[PDB]
RNA sequence: AAAUACCGGCACGAGACCGAUAGUCAACAAGUACCGUAAGGGAAAGUUGAAAAGAACUUUGAAGAGAGAGUUCAAGAGGGCG
RNA sequence: UUAGGACCCGAAAGAUGGUGAACUAUGCCUGGGCAGGGCGAAGCCAGAGGAAACUCUGGUGGAGGUCCGUAGCGGUCCUGACGUGCGAAUCGGUCGUCCGACCUGGGUAUAGGGGCGAAAGACUAAUCGAACCAUCUAGUAGCUGGUUCCCUCCAAAGUUUCCC
RNA sequence: CCGCCGCAGGUGCAGAUCUUGGUGGUAGUAGCAAAUAUUCAAACGAGAACUUUGAAGGCCGAAGUGGAGAAGGGUUCCAUGUGAACAGCAGUUGAACAUGGGUCAGUCGGUCCUGAGAGAUGGGCGAGCGCCGUUCCGAAGGGACGGGCGAUGGCCUCCGUUGCCCUCAGCCGAUCGAAAGGGAGUCGGGUUCAGAUCCCCGAAUCCGGAGUGGCGGAGAUGGGCGCCGCGAGGCGUCCAGUGCGGUAACGCGACCGAUCCCGGAGAAGCCGGCGGGAGCCCCGGGGAGAGUUCUCUUUUCUUUGUGAAGGGCAGGGCGCCCUGGAAUGGGUUCGCCCCGAGAGAGGGGCCCGUGCCUUGGAAAGCGUCGCGGUUCCGGCGGCGUCCGGUGAGCUCUCGCUGGCCCUUGAAAAUCCGGGGGAGAGGGUGUAAAUCUCGCGCCGGGCCGUACCCAUAUCCGCAGCAGGUCUCCAAGGUGAACAGCCUCUGGCAUGUUGGAACAAUGUAGGUAAGGGAAGUCGGCAAGCCGGAUCCGUAACUUCGGGAUAAGGAUUGGCUCUAAGGGCUGGCAGCCGACUUAGAACUGGUGCGGACCAGGGGAAUCCGACUGUUUAAUUAAAACAAAGCAUCGCGAAGGCCCGCGGCGGGUGUUG
RNA sequence: UGACUCUCUUAAGGUAGCCAAAUGCCUCGUCAUCUAAUUAGUGACGCGCAUGAAUGGAUGAACGAGAUUCCCACUGUCCCUACCUACUAUCCAGCGAAACCACAGCCAAGGGAACGGGCUUGGCGGAAUCAGCGGGGAAAGAAGACCCUGUUGAGCUUGACUC
RNA sequence: CCAAGCGUUGGAUUGUUCACCCACUAAUAGGGAACGUGAGCUGGGUUUAGACCGUCGUGAGACAGGUUAGUUUUACCCUACU
RNA sequence: CUGCUUCUGGGUCGGGGUUUCGUACGUAGCAGAGCAGCUGCUGCGAUCUAUUGAAAGUCAGCCCUCGACACAAGGGUUUGU
RNA sequence: CGACUCUUAGCGGUGGAUCACUCGGCUCGUGCGUCGAUGAAGAACGCAGCUAGCUGCGAGAAUUAAUGUGAAUUGCAGGUUGAUCAUCGACACUUCGAACGCACUUGCGGCCCCGGGUUCCUCCCGGGGCUACGCCUGUCUGAGCGUCGCU
């Protein structure tokens, strides 16, 4: 039954020394050195427990290679935040500054009666 | 080991090619006293220093 | 400046000195071989003969080793051999 | 007779300036590693018995410087083997621990009257109640040991006084 | 070389466990006894217990005596010759000796980064070599977008390289520090006596570069108007154009943009349970070649390929999204858990796919059977390389989910997305600036690469039973990575043989009857031992004690019943392992070897786990939680330094 | 015996508890228990030489390669030895050390530096050896680690002396 | 009294020589031989280094006062004996 | 301690005797818990019974052969009053 | 007769004393009294037809040029218009080292200038020269609510 080495000469079981097991067209297995599973975007809100969509999973000096459209959803704040915290934000953006003018008319009508 | 130094490889490459005998047209000079090869260096016995 | 010092250095001259277990650790491929992780520790070892003339040749042996022959004043000097 | 190496050999020491954490001690950094079983913590489910309060029952779950026990790590007893050894500490059987105050490789920090020490004056390169190296140093010794030709002539003392 | 007369001394040896060298007796003596083992023929050769080949018998038995590495070694590698020395017998053998040979990279490492740390400068200290210190007592930036004034290369075209000066800049420490951390990107087949992810062939891929960019596609070729002409088309003008679709999650091949700001990835522990996908093992067939065939065996054994990068599809995952409004609460897990902050049910979205299919690709590999070139060959050929099923299987890997912490489990390089919108671009065109889209062109230096990696290449003076970091891990028995036995691979008994079979040993056994009478002492040995079914005391901190104690049972055979998937309260088909009950049966033997707890009643001490005198002491010692004092509010307590506006506790209160 | 009382020594006079304990000299303490027999064990008894409360006292499940006594079971530990097996030793071919060693190597008594291989006086004494063996060689080992001395040290201590 | 020919034991406690005791016996007499006998064993006790207790000392430490853990080496020479 | 030709002697092998163990393999059976498959025959089945005190070993340091089969008058070193 | 053992002698071994030699020390004396950023001492690694060491030397590498000298060198080959030796003044002198671009890997550059890849054209390739610290004299450039000055 096939026992088969290490290809490099790095012999200890490190995150860097990663394998699994490939069957070739020499009908024989032998360790190919898989690369990194890649994590995608945490949100920039900061809420939000779970990572991003529509963005590669990737590790993070790939992303070189890869397109615009794999790094980005086509949205405001696309791949840096999600859906839900941003149209939040749009909410709270506008009764915030709704409520900035809702003072600001009242300052002068507190003030006229005097 | 396997991972040498450029350094470390040139000692060793040294050290290899004083690891020779004699020529034996050398004792047949005129002021000859050399018999043999005293500073032959074997590698169980003498560990070359390092 | 001079008179003065000089166990290092570069040249030399000499001796009521030592003679290879002595005299420097070292007369020689000696601060060499070797040892210690390192600092450092640190040896042993001169002489064939006048001249290699270093033993052609033949012979037994698997050879190492011999037996005759030969070289030399001398192998009773045979390549760590006055 | 002295002072000097002072007839030759010899201390335990002391001082000075250096080299060591490749072993080991401890902290740090970054990695690797650890069968298969027992016990069954809370949480949870359903059912039973009761008036609630609740008291049970059987499952589930998979806790623990938890247990048996392998590799690992250690090293109890035989006071076995060996004891001019395989070995300047090993061998065999039997043993301690084996999810954690756990084991371990690199890297890195601490250096000699100092280090580090779950503390034994243990460990610090086969060296430790003060490592090792070189020098001061031929240290000093009222104490041991030795102190090399011949013949000839003379020939003792172990008592007095004083003395760390 | 010496006599006599003087002169001078390193001037006389048996001793000093004297110093150095040499040689004895012991003595052809002790010894050549750890891990089961050799045997037969033959070959080469002067020569064989040892070499080699063959056949046999054995061992390691996947936690190995196997296949590869890291440290370290440094040529030990490989071939050929040699037999003096060395390899504690021998040698035709060797890691010996002597001649030559051997390590090929953009992709594997180093290089790069920072970690703990190390360490210049400034400053301070110091008689001084220096030391401290690493952001601190410092004028610590030599960088870029913009604008005239000019020099320049190409038809100075208008731009590249600049010169002079305006506006912008913090992120805060030079440098060093990992061949196991981080860290873009290479794989298949073949080839050597010794080298391969490195050479050859074939497939890619990464990064950087391009001066007038080598071409495409995108940008980006729209909409109103006023004329001819059956109608299309037509000739002119206005304005528009930094891309589109989906309710959404987000998708499509691009899809302008600076100083700046924000964020992400790099970049997070141990452990448990469960799931997905591989590798291996297993089950039922079919081939191909072997082995057995005295008898039985549709037999037993071997073998039955498909890389990277693409594309598509599974299959996983989702703490994404729309509908809708949920109690008679419901969905759902092994456990959980989930929900009016939006469940169920329905419909989409994303991510990962290492699986599958496909380009690769059958042309190669392998299995075979057959022909050539006697030899010079990746030789030309023919057949096959198949169809399925299982699973709490083991190993790796991915995901989900919970536990644990007075433990909270790295930093940086590098890389990316966004927010802003300063700018930039062309005026209907040969459109422009611009593109993270498809292809094309060039380039990737330097160093390491052999081999051993341990009962013989390392370190213990040695081929030393010691020590020394990992990866892969088959079948049976079994709870098992235990022990025992076997396959692949490896070996020749561990620095010798032969002949005997005495004492004394060393290492295993067994003993009638008694049974600790032995002895300091049950030391050593022995008993007990696994599983299933009953049963379990004192004491207790209520957890334990506990496998307490004490019993019964166990083989082989042959049935019975029970426990499930899957298609249309019942049929149809596939089960894969376990449990219980039973009969029969042996000379009462059955956990048959192997593996594998003697038990009880007390006393002393230490709660426990842990640690300790490496090499005579593993304990009652040390530690430990807990308890209790003591100091100190920082110009401080405690402590270090030769020194200092020094340093530790202190990234502390 | 001394609850009560007074007194002395520079302060208090050992309280709760525990005990011939790992702590008790006497001592093999006395009593009970275990045994056929117990300087052992356990349980008591306290005028305890010289127990005692974080120099911690008493206790105590679980735990222990810790120290003890007993009981059951099992046994070559023994009565009392015997046999077998493997590797040695043994003999042989090949190879081949070492420690040690004044010269050496048979005793009885005597005397002697008071325990002789040698001397004296008697016993006596026969080549060269092999396997064993532990009586002797006051056997080898290592300039006694005990002890004492030295105007020799070192580690440590403190109320030594000097800083 | 002649007399050492021949015997003089098995055990509980004790490291013990000594002692005491149970039980047998013909009897359970005393001794020596470097207080026989450690290259014969054993290592219980003493008498290293680790620890605990008590008393003692200001302390380091002391204690023929208890307690526990604690490396037992070599013959192949010569003799003697076999 | 023995043997190595009285035409015989030892050796070896065989056979006897002895003795140890406990009933061989094959084969047969209306024996066998049964079960499967064929309409009572046919498979599977531990085991049991018969053959069968059978089979196997038995001097290497057991006993007697007179049965096969070779072999056996040799070599070496020494010794004189 | 033995073997064996001892003593003596002859010879032969083992061994390396003795004696005789001495291109070496030791000691005294004399004359000189000279290293380095123009890269020292020291170290590393190379260099010979056949060469390991020692010595010699440095990619011009057991030496080059010049000078003197006048036929060798030599273990073995091989090939006077100056062989070879000494002398040494000219030239040359790899890497580390005070050690110098920054690091110590032989790892990374920065700038100017040449030649290939070209068709100065910016990467790439090779070459060349600079690129350390402390400090003196001057030079240039900016600094300061330093002390003033004039506008």
């Amino acid at each position: 039954v096939q026992r088969l080495t290490y290809r490099r000469r790095l012999s200890y079981n490190t995150a860097s020394n990663k394998t699994r097991l490939s069957r070739t067209p020499g009908n024989r297995i032998v360790y190919l050195y898989t690369k990194k599973v890649g994590k995608a975007p945490k949100s920039a809100c900061g809420v939000c427990p779970g990572r991003l969509r529509g963005v590669r999973a990737v590790r993070p000096k790939v992303l070189m290679r890869l397109s615009k459209t794999k790094k980005h959803v086509s949205r405001a704040y696309g791949g840096s935040m999600c859906a839900k915290c941003v149209r939040d934000r749009i909410k709270r953006a506008f009764l915030i500054e709704e409520q900035k003018i809702v003072v600001k008319v009242l300052k002068a009508q507190a003030q006229s009666q005097k | 080991s396997s991972h040498k130094t450029f350094r470390i490889k040139r000692f060793l490459a040294k050290k290899q090619k004083q690891n020779r005998p004699i020529p034996q047209w050398i004792w047949m000079k005129t002021g000859n006293k050399i018999r043999y090869n005293s500073k032959r260096r074997h590698w169980r016995r003498t560990k070359l220093g390092l």
